[PDB]
């Protein structure tokens, strides 16, 4: 019996079905439930998933469970604790926490283990719900939503310094010296109003020691809603997250997280001198779970987040930052990486709805992988990131490869051009609404840290604007020297620029310069840059007009219009994993090849500038880094120069004057 | 501190079972679960006993 | 242009163990004791109420040494304490009544008046030190003067004179004192209008009556030399015209102070608040 | 009334005496046994110091740690036993250190802790903790009298009641010293008879290989006192050791979550049948540092006095080398190849000339500028990047994301209601040092302007919100800029290649015009370094000089005056005479023209020569080498 | 009279207390906010739960409980907040505007805030050309106290009804009569035609 007051919930039953749970739980469970029961593989989808999470986090020393959510609807018993949880997140949660630390130590007894058991009876278990159900938005809630347990997706704009929450109040007497240690209670306080020993009873002696009482970490964190169903007109919102105690620091501004918590509305104070509250609440989130591991989207750069994760190993906040491969994922793994055609597997599998243009998504696909990030030990740095221009005629789908690739990167922002600023794309100063204050927000460029910009209408937007692009695509930084902001912000992103010629349309009379009209010092920054060109072939039609006609033969459509593409979920997995776990190395043979072309290549036109070489070498251990070799050979780079030549298309290039001869052209 | 009876809100064999680490309202319902089931069916489970059906015997 | 807010609550929890000296735990006992007390089978208290509220008599007599038989602990904290324990007494005695009326008109009342007497131990008038002061005393003498009776306010509305807002003050205790310890608010209280801006709306206001009675030692028992000693007592509501002068009484009552024996520093007179009156045989 | 004494403080207090009394060390085979802490006591008193240096290494060995963690995890509770065991220490060994010579108040600094943090990595577990933070400095105060020991006189009792201990806010006392009057909460503060501490507050950013991806840099605010104040200046990068606090934060309003408050207890009262007393328990994190080290020296043998023994070794036998000025050059940024001139030209600016004022006050100074233009890819960029991280007091900006109150010093406001500051701009974080500026023709003009404002001046006057103050500015300019069009006209001028203004053209002593040329050996070589470059990380890179004993030899080096000799005179007018002579020709068609301020920029060049080839005394060899990298300068059109 | 519809201009003080319709089209919705109608709090001592109801844009929070026990009792309890518990309000502030053919000879159109509550919210959105039915009712002065000639009152339309004059076409549902029109216009046969010659008929 005894319910709680307010809620369905019953301390003894939710723990029984939680216990019964957590001893009984198969992923097929999940596998029948989410209709998919012929992926059901008796190996790993037998065991109990959560003892063997509960002997890992023993076993590690952790103290957080990750629990998802639509498990419980997966177990019969724990159908209703689904909604309970739900509906009430704190207690059925603190009950979760207690069932955890029965369980663990129910493990640990009954199996008669070595294990001490007194570190584990002092130990705080915490349980994480995360993917609960994902709906409704965050401006769909209602009141009736307050102090629920709600799911939002979106990205990092700003996070406020560690502010302490104070956990006890340290009170010294005036006289006698004596200390009590008050508890928090509700965020109330209950100063005492007299010394509590009996010799004195001094009624104001009591002071508060601020800096001997117990803090804890409290952070918020600036979130933009990316909801799955958008309502007609309304624009981008922005909420506050809440992050306590471990989860301080664990997301940073650019970041696409998922995040768990709980609905909550706090009464704010009209004014800082009476008491007084405002009728209308503000409404935020306290997180509890944060995800930001996608699994249709690639890892974050590991190269610029070391600090960040060897932080994260002393804060115990056990965020998962790159996603799990297991052995028989590195298998598979390395089996399709043994194929011959890796090459162009991978490079068809990079949008696969994109009709054939197989440099363009060659070119993308390197740049994901990227290049060899060099660190001088006495001081210096090289990173991989590729830049490449998509120049061509309209309405070849140069927009939709862009559209991809900000899909598909794990940070990045997507800029139009002509809606950008020199300010916007860099840090700014900003006023935040909740304390009034003066904040500093990372632009487009700081944002896509570690990832891919993404530059739509690269010829609209005006010269002072493609000024802070030239410290970006060459150093990746930006070096910042204005009124309350002086430093060196890194900005480690490449470019996927998209533009058409001027006039619209690439004019076979004017040489490929003209066309472009880029600046040489930006041109040079690009190491691809493609000519999209719209020639009329019959046959180019017929097989470009059946691929977007196929799309429209199912209302939603499954393209497996090809002769075998990865799905995305591989093809992340194994991005990130060469990503990580690849560092080509240039050998001697690659180094002769590299100069005899460059040497080659600096024989108007487009010149070739010192950059190229640079382009080459990169983009040569990209080609390395595909094939998980960590050396580069002469192969690599003789890819690297020809992709280099047919994205310009110098093969319909004279050598004399830049005309690209019509009936040249190798559209196919 | 919060509670209250369950008349706000919301087969006599029940018990624990030491084999499958869950409670159970009904023994004719856990013996036919999964997991007691799978338990039952593992001779490694109940391989100690297996020295002695035939060390008597 | 809104009404006023309204703020109610409702129990839903157990709180906190109800601790012995709690005025509501003070309140459920002295109810307990009007309502099971039995005399020789009888529930004499009930029966008492019930018969004083049919003669519309909003007081009840009780006899402390039966409070003694009941409940000692608060016995100790009404004879120690009886400006503090004498109102909640009143009040459990006002919730039995309002019980105990509404239930009997099928076949609104004032707060109740308790008028307590006993048969313990007499403190002579001349040995009443100041160890006696704010406590229970049964002294024991003949009544010599017997005031007219004076209006006390037990509930008056009271309006600001540079406003219209309307408030009521209700005295439903500390009526037996010499002067007034509850006046009327300084302030508007509708938070300027003013210091004292309130006045009395005299007929829509509820008075009670007040008697000063002159208690004096026995002239029998008296020193051959010295003036015979006397002590000023009030009473008021329906302890008021229950005696004459020149009748020998035995009065319980409160041993206060009020502050007014000539020349001295800190000095203070004396007096009886009355909570009962026991007149013996006397001229008819 | 019996005081509550605190056990383990007084044990604390104990075992830090003995750590200051017994502690000894080995010296490396020049002593036997010394305590070193005595020997510090008894420095301070024959020194009249008021800080003693406590070293964490030292700490850690003593009590098997149980001093060290003590100390180190509650130090802002042990903090007055420590006090009270070096007054103790004090007192028995050298008994008149104190008194000031009423009472000296010590600083203990605790440094050479195990960890540095990082500005993110402070968590308020660490709150009222010894540890060790980085960052860099930005904005200092002005030393500040903070109240230490309070006076207080009582409107009743009209006694004065001294020594009021201020841990860390404004605290009245409870007790008048005459029995009768039983008075608390009246009380006045009478300054002169107060005590006084010296509190700087510095503003530190997040170093910038600190800042995680896509985050912005976190401030802090330190609390410098006693002798550590003015210790970090603007743009220095300090490690400070200290103690994490808590200080009232009512900016937090309005933020998400439960604010903690507090409530004065309402039983156990007694009350008669509003005394609200509620508070707003909102902090933020401050830090309060008692040792700052940063990670005036135009004399020279001053220089050489404080500066190891081996390094005067391999100094004076770099003086004694032949062509130091060619492994000077050499040593240059070695990563670019072949870009000699250029690399000369940053180490004369690196090294600098002499400033002279005359008579009158026209103030000559002697900061080499150097622009640096030309072709794409050409290294321009890699030259900057070089001078950046290797001079002292470097400054690396670009143009596109600097502002004139960026490079300049700004008045700002952190608080709307607080009063206006000046934290200090590019051209003042490099103060004695190099701005370099690449993207100069992307600037704006009004920042153009801005800049040339300090070009002509040396001094930076900023006059907006009641702040009228004169900033100086003396720092040489490095360059980085590209022609109109995004490539060099050779058919055309300098000042037509270039948008940038004249003004700002005249105070740049040196032109490198930088062009590429599709030379097959030339292409071959680059190429062969850029990928070698790639393979190798440092064995590519050869230099005569480490950056280290190169930095040493140009600090050495900057703290001569040189002299040109009599001929020296005569050969400088004939240098300038046979430039003019070249200029205006009628078929040279210089780039730019000349005129007597290419006649200064001679003169400093010559002394910056004679500072590479340290000697005092300018040759007429080095005006001869400084006329010939001027003329070499001038690109003919 | 609470149907026929009325410019921002013909709603005077006269009308103020009725239920009014108006007619115009709103030009600002904010966000759907959780005000608060009748907060709650439970006091640990006497275990009662204390209601406060809120009728003004602020509100004082309650310190001391004041339930029967406490208010008897010489012991009050300090009591804490109770969001779960507590009477909340799904609440947006709308703003309609007079349309151009309501508007008089050479003014400029003026607006009118419109209150709503409960399920009602999200109703109303920004270019949306409505007929909002409510009670006009009155509200504190939030003008500057010095131009306060009187007891001065703010107005507000508290929203009861909402008739929109161009139904979306996301909240379009197959009725019994948008089923009969619909037949009456497909077996007129010729819809494509009689619906593009039906754009603008006077256009030729
Ligand atoms: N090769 C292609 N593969 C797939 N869809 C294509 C292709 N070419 C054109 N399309 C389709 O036709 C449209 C044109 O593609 P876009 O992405 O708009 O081209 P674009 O190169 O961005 O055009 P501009 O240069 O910006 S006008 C899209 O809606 C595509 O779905
Ligand atoms: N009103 C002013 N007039 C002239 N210089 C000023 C003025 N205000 C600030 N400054 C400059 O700013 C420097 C910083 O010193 P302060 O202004 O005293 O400190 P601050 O950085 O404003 O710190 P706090 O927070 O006010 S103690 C001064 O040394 C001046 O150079
Ligand atoms: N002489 C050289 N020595 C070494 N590296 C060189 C040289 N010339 C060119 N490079 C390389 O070519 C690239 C030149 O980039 P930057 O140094 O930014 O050139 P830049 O002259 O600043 O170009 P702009 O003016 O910004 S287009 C880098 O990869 C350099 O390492
Ligand atoms: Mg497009
Ligand atoms: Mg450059
Ligand atoms: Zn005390
Ligand atoms: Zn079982
Ligand atoms: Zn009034
Ligand atoms: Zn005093
Ligand atoms: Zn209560």
């Amino acid at each position: 019996l005894r319910i709680i007051w307010g809620t369905n919930v019953s301390i003894q039953e939710c723990t029984t079905n939680f216990r019964n749970f957590l001893m009984s739980f198969k992923y097929k469970f999940r596998k029948i439930l989410d209709e998919r029961e012929e992926f059901i593989n008796n190996t790993t989808d037998e065991e109990l998933y959560y003892i063997k999470q509960l002997n890992e986090m023993r076993e590690l020393g952790t103290s957080n469970l990750n629990l998802d959510a639509r498990n419980l609807l997966a177990y019969k018993q724990t159908e209703d604790l689904y909604h309970q949880l739900l509906n009430y997140p704190q207690e059925v949660i603190s009950i979760m926490d207690q069932t955890i630390k029965d369980c663990m130590v129910s493990l640990i007894v009954d199996n008669n283990l070595d294990y001490d058991l007194d570190e584990i009876e002092t130990k705080f278990y915490k349980v994480r719900p995360y993917n609960v159900g994902s709906c409704k938005g965050m401006r769909e809630l209602n009141p009736n939503d307050i102090d629920k347990l709600i799911n939002l997706k979106g990205l990092v704009l700003r996070s406020t310094p560690v502010i302490p929450d104070m956990k006890v109040a340290f009170f010294k007497c005036n006289v006698c010296d004596h200390t009590m240690a008050v508890e928090i209670d509700r965020g109330v306080i209950q100063e005492p109003a007299r010394c509590e020993r009996i010799d004195c009873n001094e009624p104001n002696s009591m002071s508060l020691i601020h800096n001997r009482c117990s803090f804890a970490d409290k952070q918020v964190i600036k979130l933009q809603e990316t909801p799955d169903f958008v309502p007609d007109g309304q624009t981008p919102h922005s909420i506050s997250l809440c992050v306590y105690d471990e989860l301080v620091d664990s997301c940073r501004a650019g970041d696409r997280i998922e995040v768990t918590g709980t609905f909550r509305s706090i009464p704010i104070r009209a004014n800082s001198r009476q008491r007084v509250l405002k009728s209308l609440y503000k409404t935020y989130v306290d997180v509890v779970h944060v995800k930001k591991v996608s699994d249709k989207r690639l890892d974050v750069d590991t190269s610029t987040i070391e600090q960040e994760l060897m932080q994260n190993k002393v804060d115990h906040n056990e965020v998962e930052e790159v996603r799990q491969i297991t052995d028989q994922d590195l298998a598979k793994i390395r089996e399709v990486a043994a194929r011959e055609d890796l090459y162009s597997l991978l490079a068809r599998s990079i949008a696969p709805s994109i009709y054939e243009l197989e440099d363009v998504k060659k070119g993308i696909l390197l740049q994901l992988f990227g290049g060899t990030n060099k660190t001088f030990t006495k001081g210096g740095r090289y990173r991989g990131d590729i830049n490449i221009l998509l120049c061509g005629d309209p309405s070849t789908s140069k927009s939709q490869i862009l559209q991809y690739v900000h899909k598909i990167t794990p940070r990045g922002v997507y800029t139009s051009g002509k809606g950008s600023s020199a300010v916007g794309l860099t840090a700014y100063i900003t006023r935040d609404v909740d304390t009034k204050q003066l904040v500093l927000e990372s632009g487009a460029l700081v944002l896509s840290d570690g990832g891919v910009c993404c530059i739509d209408e690269f010829d609209k937007m005006s010269d002072s604007t493609r000024s802070v692009l030239h410290e970006v695509m060459e150093q990746q930084t930006i070096s910042i020297a204005k009124a309350g902001i002086i430093t060196t912000l890194n900005a480690r992103s490449s470019i996927l620029a998209s533009a058409n010629p001027i006039g619209s349309r690439y004019n076979p009379n004017l040489p490929v310069t003209e066309n472009i009209d880029l600046p040489p010092p930006l041109l040079s920054r690009f190491d691809l840059v493609y000519l999209v060109l719209d020639k009329v072939d019959e046959k180019n039609d017929r097989e470009l007009a059946k691929h977007l006609t196929n799309l429209y033969l199912e209302d939603k459509p499954e393209h497996i219009s090809q002769d075998d593409v990865l799905p995305v979920e591989f093809l992340t997995m194994y991005i990130s994993y060469a990503k990580e776990h690849i560092h080509p190395i240039i050998t001697e043979a690659a180094k002769t090849e590299l100069v005899r072309a460059y040497v080659g290549m600096r024989k108007k036109r487009i010149t070739a500038t010192t950059r190229q070489l640079e382009s080459m070498i990169r983009l040569a251990e990209a080609h390395a880094k595909m094939k998980l070799k960590n050396v580069v050979e002469l192969e690599d780079v003789q890819e690297a120069v020809r992709l280099i030549r047919s994205a310009i298309k110098d093969y319909a290039t004279d050598p004399k004057t830049g005309k690209i001869d019509m009936n040249l052209v190798q559209t196919g | 501190r919060l509670m209250v009876d369950r008349k706000l809100g919301v087969v006599k064999n029940s018990g624990y079972c030491e084999n499958c680490r869950v409670k159970y309202e009904s023994l004719e319902q856990h013996i036919v679960s999964e997991k007691h089931l799978s338990f039952a069916e593992n001779d490694l489970n109940f391989e100690a006993i297996d020295s002695l059906i035939e060390n008597l015997r | 242009s809104f009404d006023r807010p309204e703020i109610y609550s409702a129990p839903v929890l157990q709180g906190e163990s109800p601790n012995d000296d709690d005025n509501t735990e003070i309140i459920k006992s002295f109810k307990n004791f009007i309502l099971e007390f039995r005399l020789d089978s009888q529930f004499i208290y009930r029966d008492q109420l019930r018969n004083n509220i049919l003669v519309k008599n909003y007081s009840l007599t009780v006899n402390m040494e039966h409070l003694i038989g009941y409940n000692e602990d608060i016995y100790k904290k009404l004879s120690d304490e009886p400006s503090d324990i004498i109102p909640l007494f009143e009040t459990a005695i006002t919730q039995v009544a309002k019980r105990i009326s509404i239930l009997s008109r099928a076949q609104s009342l004032p707060t109740f008046q308790l008028i307590l007497n006993s048969n313990a131990n007499q403190i002579p008038l001349r040995d009443l030190d100041s160890e006696h002061v704010s406590k229970i005393v049964r002294l024991s003498g003949i009544i010599i003067s017997t005031s007219v009776l004076s209006s006390r306010a037990t509930y008056l509305s009271i309006m600001c004179r540079n406003c219209r807002h309307t408030t009521s003050i209700t005295i439903n205790n500390f009526n037996s004192i010499t002067g007034n310890t509850v006046s009327l608010p300084r302030s508007c209280l509708s938070t300027n209008c003013g210091p004292d801006p309130y006045i009395i709306i005299h007929e829509s206001s509820k008075f009670i009556d007040q008697q000063f009675l002159k208690l004096q030692e026995i002239p029998e028992l008296v020193p051959v030399g010295e003036m015979p000693r006397n002590l000023t007592m009030t009473c008021d509501r329906y302890l008021t015209n229950k005696v004459i002068p020149g009748t020998r009484v035995t009065i319980v009552g409160i041993y206060s102070i009020y502050n007014s024996g000539g020349s001295g520093v800190a000095i203070r007179t004396p007096y009886i608040k009355i909570l009962g009156i026991q007149s013996d045989v006397e001229t008819s | 009334v019996k005081k509550v004494d605190d056990v383990t403080g007084e044990k604390v207090r104990e075992a830090f005496e003995q750590f200051l009394e017994d502690f000894s060390v080995q010296s490396t085979d020049t002593g036997e046994v010394e305590k070193v802490y005595r020997a510090q006591i008894e420095f301070m008193k024959i020194y009249d110091l008021n800080t003693i240096y406590i070293d964490y290494q030292h700490l850690s060995m003593r009590e098997n740690g149980a001093l060290a963690m003590a100390i180190s995890e509650q130090y802002y509770r042990f903090l007055p036993f420590l006090q009270k065991g070096l007054r103790r220490v004090v007192r028995k060994y050298a008994p008149e250190l104190l008194n000031t010579s009423t009472e000296r108040v010590f600083q203990i600094s605790f440094f050479n802790l195990p960890t540095v943090h990082r500005i993110r990595d402070i968590r308020s577990e660490k709150i009222g903790s010894l540890l060790s933070i980085s960052g860099t400095v930005t904005r200092t105060s002005e030393v500040r009298p903070e109240l230490y020991k309070a006076s207080f006189t009582c409107d009743m009792c009209r006694a004065i009641v001294d020594n009021v201990e201020q841990s860390f806010k404004y605290t009245e006392p409870t007790f008048c010293p005459n029995p009768s009057c039983e008075n608390r909460a009246f009380w006045t503060l009478n300054v002169t008879r107060s005590r006084f501490l010296d509190w700087q507050k510095v503003r530190i950013q997040e170093n910038a290989n600190e800042i995680p991806t896509g985050s912005m840099p976190r401030t802090l605010d330190v609390i410098l006192r006693g002798d550590s104040v003015e210790r970090a200046k603007p743009g220095d990068r300090c490690k400070f050791t200290g103690v994490e606090i808590v200080v009232p934060d009512v900016t937090q309003l309005g933020l998400p979550g439960v604010k903690p408050s507090s409530t004065l207890d309402t039983r156990g009262i007694s009350k008669t049948t509003r005394s609200l007393g509620v508070r707003d328990l909102t902090y933020k994190i401050s830090f309060l540092a008692c040792h700052v080290i940063s990670i005036n020296e135009r004399d020279q043998e001053v220089f050489l006095n404080s500066l190891s023994s081996d390094e005067i070794n391999e100094l004076k036998e770099m003086v004694k080398d032949e062509h130091i000025y060619d492994k000077l050059v050499r040593s240059i940024a070695p990563a670019v190849f072949g870009h000699e001139a250029v690399k000369k030209g940053i180490l004369l600016q690196m090294l600098g000339g002499v400033h002279k004022s005359t008579v009158e006050g026209i103030k000559l100074r002697g900061d080499i500028n150097i622009c640096v233009v030309g072709d794409p890819s050409t290294s321009k960029s890699q030259f900057l990047k070089y001078v950046v991280g290797f001079a002292p007091r470097s400054v690396y900006t670009s143009g596109k994301a600097s502002s004139a109150a960026g490079l300049t010093a700004a008045v700002v406001r952190d608080e709307e209601g607080g009063d206006y500051t000046i934290e200090a701009g590019a051209l003042m974080l490099a103060d004695n040092g190099i701005c370099c500026i690449d993207e100069f023709d992307k600037m704006d003009i009004s920042d153009q302007v801005a800049i040339h404002e300090a070009m002509e001046q040396q001094t930076i006057s900023i006059a907006k919100a009641g702040i009228h103050a004169t900033l100086n500015a003396r720092t040489s300019i490095l360059a980085a800029a590209n022609p109109v069009g995004g490539r060099y006209n050779r058919k055309l001028s300098l000042r037509g290649n270039l948008n940038m203004t004249a003004p700002i053209m005249s105070r740049f002593d040196l032109f490198f015009v930088i062009l590429d040329d599709c030379n097959e050996k030339i292409d071959t070589e680059l190429a062969s370094h850029i990928v070698d470059l790639h393979m190798k990380r440092d064995e590519a890179i050869e230099p005569p000089f480490s950056a280290e004993q190169l930095r040493r030899y140009i600090k050495y080096a900057r703290t001569f005056k040189p002299i040109l000799t009599k001929e020296a005179r005569s050969y400088l007018v004939e240098k300038y005479k046979e430039l003019r002579k070249d200029d205006a020709q009628g078929f040279s068609r210089s780039s730019y023209r000349i005129t007597v301020r290419q006649l200064e920029s001679m003169i400093r060049l010559s002394e910056a020569i004679a500072r590479a080839n340290c000697v005092d005394e300018i040759t007429p060899s080095f005006i001869a080498e400084a006329y010939d990298l001027l003329r070499q300068s001038i690109i003919r059109v | 009279i609470s149907s026929k519809p009325l410019s921002v201009r013909q709603i005077k003080g006269d009308f103020l207390g009725q239920l009014i319709t108006v007619r115009g089209i709103i030009t600002r919705v904010s966000d759907v906010k959780p005000a608060v109608e009748v907060i709650a709090y439970t006091c640990d001592q006497c275990g009662y739960e204390v209601f406060q109801e809120v009728n003004s844009r602020t509100f004082t929070p309650l310190s001391e409980c004041t339930s029967e026990e406490c208010s008897q009792n010489q012991t009050k309890g300090q009591l804490f907040m109770s969001t779960r518990a507590s009477k909340f309000s799904a609440f947006q502030e709308c703003k309609i505007q007079e349309l151009s053919q309501q508007v008089p000879v050479g003014h400029i159109p003026r607006s009118l805030n419109i209150h709503v509550n409960g399920t009602l919210v999200r109703s109303l959105s920004p270019g949306d050309i409505v007929d909002v039915t409510g009670i006009f009712l009155p509200a504190p002065y939030t003008g500057f106290k010095a131009l306060k000639a009187g007891l001065l009152t703010e107005t507000y339309l508290e929203a009861q009804f909402v008739r929109q004059h161009k139904k979306k076409f996301a909240s379009f549902s197959l009725t019994s009569d948008v089923e009969e029109r619909v037949m009456e216009l497909i077996t007129s046969g010729d819809v494509y035609n009689r619906l593009a010659k039906s754009i603008a008929p006077e256009i030729y």
